[PDB]
RNA sequence: CAUGCUUGAGGUUCUAACUCUGGUCCGUAAUCCGGAUCGAGGACAGUGUAUGGUGGGCAGUUUGACUGGGGCGGUCUCCUCCUAAAGAGUAACGGAGGAGUACGAAGGUGCGCUCAGACCGGUCGGAAAUCGGUCGCAGAGUAUAAAGGCAAAAGCGCGCUUGACUGCGAGACAGACACGUCGAGCAGGUACGAAAGUAGGUCUUAGUGAUCCGGUGGUUCUGUAUGGAAGGGCCAUCGCU
RNA sequence: UCGCUGUGAAGAUGCAGUGUAUCCGCGGCUAGACGGAAAGACCCCGUGAACCUUUACUGUAGCUUUGCACUGGACUUUGA
RNA sequence: UUAAAAACACAGCACUCUGCAAACACGAAAGUGGACGUAUAGGGUGUGACGCCUGCCCGGUGCCGGAAGGUUAAUUGAUGG
RNA sequence: AACCCACUCCCGUUGAAAAGGUAGGGGAUGACUUGUGGAUCGGAGUGAAAGGCUAAUCAAGCUCGGAGAUAGCUGGUUCUC
RNA sequence: AAUGGGUCAGCGACUUAUAUUCAGUGGCAAGCUUAACCGUAUAGGGUAGGCGUAGCGAAAGCGAGUCUUAAUAGGGCGUU
């Protein structure tokens, strides 16, 4: 079943998005870029744990 | 017995008949698929649903080829 | 609160916020009432001195409404924006 | 003697000049799945219904 | 590593604590009880307190509803069709089927193209593979049931990509409440395209669970004399067949 | 304070139609007055009660393990 | 005070516990019964004169014995934050 | 036979009697019957065991208190327009 | 032919205290009113306290505005 990420910003401020993956089908990391309301760039977002 | 099922109603069909006066933003029809296309002054949202983009009177008219039934809105 | 057995309102919505008892020593005093002292000194004790605060007030704020009665000063008190125009233009000097 | 009003009534509708306000439900977890426009709509707080304004009032005593 | 300094653990021994429902003296004229003295045991036993195991010996309770009576059997939330009487809604232990997911591309955009099937000819396959031609117009397809849709194809391929964005939101639909559904437009930053433009997930309708409590990341808030902190609030998120 | 056939909260002395019949006792018999007696015991219901059972839940008496106190001396083995 | 029986008891049989301040029972305890008894004795359990007999299973659940190994409480408090 | 008991039939059932009577019936030197005094009791006693008995009351006596327990259940609820 | 009542006379069931909301009827009025208590004791005093004259925000706070927000844009609540 697909489980739950975290996508951290690449900027130094906290903020996340979250989702789901299918683990075992795709392994590599998710590297996406999304928008960041507090410094209020499109930057890049890496994966992390949602636990 | 191993039947008793269904759904609860979803309330679909025609809000505003034709001649009636409209605001932009209202709800024109609900639908299942596209049984009315959007003509003039009415845009499709992401279900199709048939709402308002200007004010006017609703008009009802079936045209063109392909036999489809459109609804516009028309100046009152 | 009861509703048959549903669950009711004051158990279906979540709690919020907390109570500031910072608030507790303070006090909210009108233009309109500023001419009620006994004369041109406006204090905290000269407003406990008429029934304007109660005697467990520390704190007082002095809000835009109705219009100032005379030239009043004001010791230690503290007054919006508004406020501070109605009172200086009658006359009304303020200070510390 | 006094009424006593109830506690876990007041903790959640406050009293205002517009009415009582309160928060919404559906925000406390299961949220990755909710939409960000769901999500956004029941962030802020609301009046208490018409016809909740009686049997909330009469919780907290106050008619 | 003899050696000195303390502590952990076991074994034996001694008497002095404690024990005797053992003998003889006294209180006393007394199978109680004390005190004295002999004998035995001996830092064990036993009691207080803290703790693990066992414990129907004893106790306070729970053990759903629907239902052509109750039990047994079956069902209980969500989606699609009929019943349903051409607006909506509409019941039965009425007639039939599905869901408790999938997808970082199966999403966005620009460009390009049309299926199933039949027949004819063609090297082994041969009724049916790959190939060429004619006919056909949707009898194909749509991640997944059924209904309603599909040429600006919503179907199929390729390049680039992250709008599966953030704050909102005129106005509506539904509706006991709590929840639910659609959305033009405005402001920030973007992606495709020469541009007009399109993009706030997927052809639409199932794929779900309130509060309390607790954890994790931020915070212009609070912080019981004061300065901090603990704790609380707010925002984002996690844990319920 | 009659019978019958119908009607009717569906088995009538009392309602409809009709037939019978002067007024009142006494000795007898029990077919009806859904006759008297006991707010049905059977059945179901109540977020009722008791008492009984067990590998239902949560406790508990008793029994049992170890730490500390009452509680000491010497030798020996052994560890840091 | 609607059941006198095929029910209960019984002599006989077996298993099991108990070394005496006995097991066991009643008592917050002192104490008392067992017993002024001492394993040919005392308690519990089942079967039920007498005759012939009483077969196989220790996997489950109890009880008895074992202590190597695995897990395991209060207690103590290395280390890090 | 006395004494103790209660197997059968009938009567009685508003009884002579809130468990009897008349006819028959069982034991009758014993694990017998009986008088007087004493001991054990309410989650407790006693029981050759029937859930039996503990003052005509027993799947937990009687009495006084908590107490006007609680009753989504029956019944009742009084003059006029 | 479901319940209850043989009949009479007498008794027999929506009360009281304290907190509060709405309406009617009064006193004062941007103010109204006192509680314990004192008392020449239903007077008079006692205005500690309660409600109103200002809202918005979870709060610090700001205030005819405030909150959300990067936003004097939108929107919620409030104001003659
Ligand atoms: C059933 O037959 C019922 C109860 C009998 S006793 C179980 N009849 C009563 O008359
Ligand atoms: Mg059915
Ligand atoms: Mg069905
Ligand atoms: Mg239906
Ligand atoms: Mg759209
Ligand atoms: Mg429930
Ligand atoms: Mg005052
Ligand atoms: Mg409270
Ligand atoms: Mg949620
Ligand atoms: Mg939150
Ligand atoms: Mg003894
Ligand atoms: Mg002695
Ligand atoms: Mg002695
Ligand atoms: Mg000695
Ligand atoms: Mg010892
Ligand atoms: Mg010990
Ligand atoms: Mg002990
Ligand atoms: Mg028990
Ligand atoms: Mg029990
Ligand atoms: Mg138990
Ligand atoms: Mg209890
Ligand atoms: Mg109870
Ligand atoms: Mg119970
Ligand atoms: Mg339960
Ligand atoms: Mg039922
Ligand atoms: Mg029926
Ligand atoms: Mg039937
Ligand atoms: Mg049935
Ligand atoms: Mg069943
Ligand atoms: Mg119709
Ligand atoms: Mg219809
Ligand atoms: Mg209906
Ligand atoms: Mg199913
Ligand atoms: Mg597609
Ligand atoms: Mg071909
Ligand atoms: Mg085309
Ligand atoms: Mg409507
Ligand atoms: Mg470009
Ligand atoms: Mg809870
Ligand atoms: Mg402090
Ligand atoms: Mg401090
Ligand atoms: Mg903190
Ligand atoms: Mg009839
Ligand atoms: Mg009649
Ligand atoms: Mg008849
Ligand atoms: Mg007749
Ligand atoms: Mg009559
Ligand atoms: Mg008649
Ligand atoms: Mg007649
Ligand atoms: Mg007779
Ligand atoms: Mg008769
Ligand atoms: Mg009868
Ligand atoms: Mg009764
Ligand atoms: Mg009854
Ligand atoms: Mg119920
Ligand atoms: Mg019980
Ligand atoms: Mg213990
Ligand atoms: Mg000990
Ligand atoms: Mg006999
Ligand atoms: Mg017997
Ligand atoms: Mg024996
Ligand atoms: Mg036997
Ligand atoms: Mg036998
Ligand atoms: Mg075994
Ligand atoms: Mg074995
Ligand atoms: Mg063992
Ligand atoms: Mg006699
Ligand atoms: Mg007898
Ligand atoms: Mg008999
Ligand atoms: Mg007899
Ligand atoms: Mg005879
Ligand atoms: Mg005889
Ligand atoms: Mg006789
Ligand atoms: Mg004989
Ligand atoms: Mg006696
Ligand atoms: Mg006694
Ligand atoms: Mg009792
Ligand atoms: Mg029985
Ligand atoms: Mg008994
Ligand atoms: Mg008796
Ligand atoms: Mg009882
Ligand atoms: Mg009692
Ligand atoms: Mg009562
Ligand atoms: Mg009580
Ligand atoms: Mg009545
Ligand atoms: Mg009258
Ligand atoms: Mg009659
Ligand atoms: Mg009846
Ligand atoms: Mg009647
Ligand atoms: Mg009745
Ligand atoms: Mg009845
Ligand atoms: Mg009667
Ligand atoms: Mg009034
Ligand atoms: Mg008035
Ligand atoms: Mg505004």
């Amino acid at each position: 079943m697909r489980e739950l990420i975290r996508l951290v910003s690449s900027a130094g401020t906290g903020h996340f998005y979250t989702t789901d993956k299918n683990k075992r089908t795709k392994p590599e990391k998710i590297e996406i870029k999304k928008y960041d309301p507090v410094v209020r760039q499109h930057v890049i977002y890496k994966e992390a744990k949602i636990k | 017995t191993r039947n008793g099922r269904d759904s609860e109603s979803k309330r679909l069909g025609v809000k505003l008949f034709g001649g009636q006066a409209v605001k932009a933003g209202n709800i024109l029809v609900r639908q299942r698929g596209t049984k009315f296309h959007a003509g003039y002054g009415v845009g499709l949202g992401k279900d199709h649903t048939l709402f308002a983009k200007v004010d006017g009177v609703v008009k009802f008219e079936t045209k063109g080829a392909f036999g489809r039934k459109y609804v516009s809105i028309v100046a009152a | 609160g009861f509703e048959g057995g549903q669950q009711p309102l004051h158990r279906r919505l979540p709690k919020f916020g907390f109570v500031s008892l910072k608030a507790m020593d303070r006090a909210e005093v009108r233009t309109s009432e500023l001419a009620k002292v006994e004369g041109d000194v406006v204090s905290l004790q000269t407003l406990k001195d008429a029934n304007l605060i109660n005697q467990h007030v520390q704190r007082v704020k002095v809000m835009l409404s109705g219009e100032v009665g005379r030239a009043v000063t004001l010791k230690g008190i503290a007054a919006t924006k508004g406020a501070r125009a109605a009172i200086e233009a009658a006359g009304g000097k303020f200070e510390d | 003697p006094k009424m006593k009003t109830k506690s876990g009534a007041a903790k959640r509708f406050k009293k205002t000049a517009g009415g009582l306000k309160h928060k919404h439900a559906f925000k406390s977890h299961i949220l990755t799945k909710m939409t960000t426009k769901r999500k956004r709509q029941l962030r802020g707080t609301s009046m208490l219904n018409k016809s909740d304004v009686a049997r909330v009032e009469r919780s907290l005593r106050l008619r």
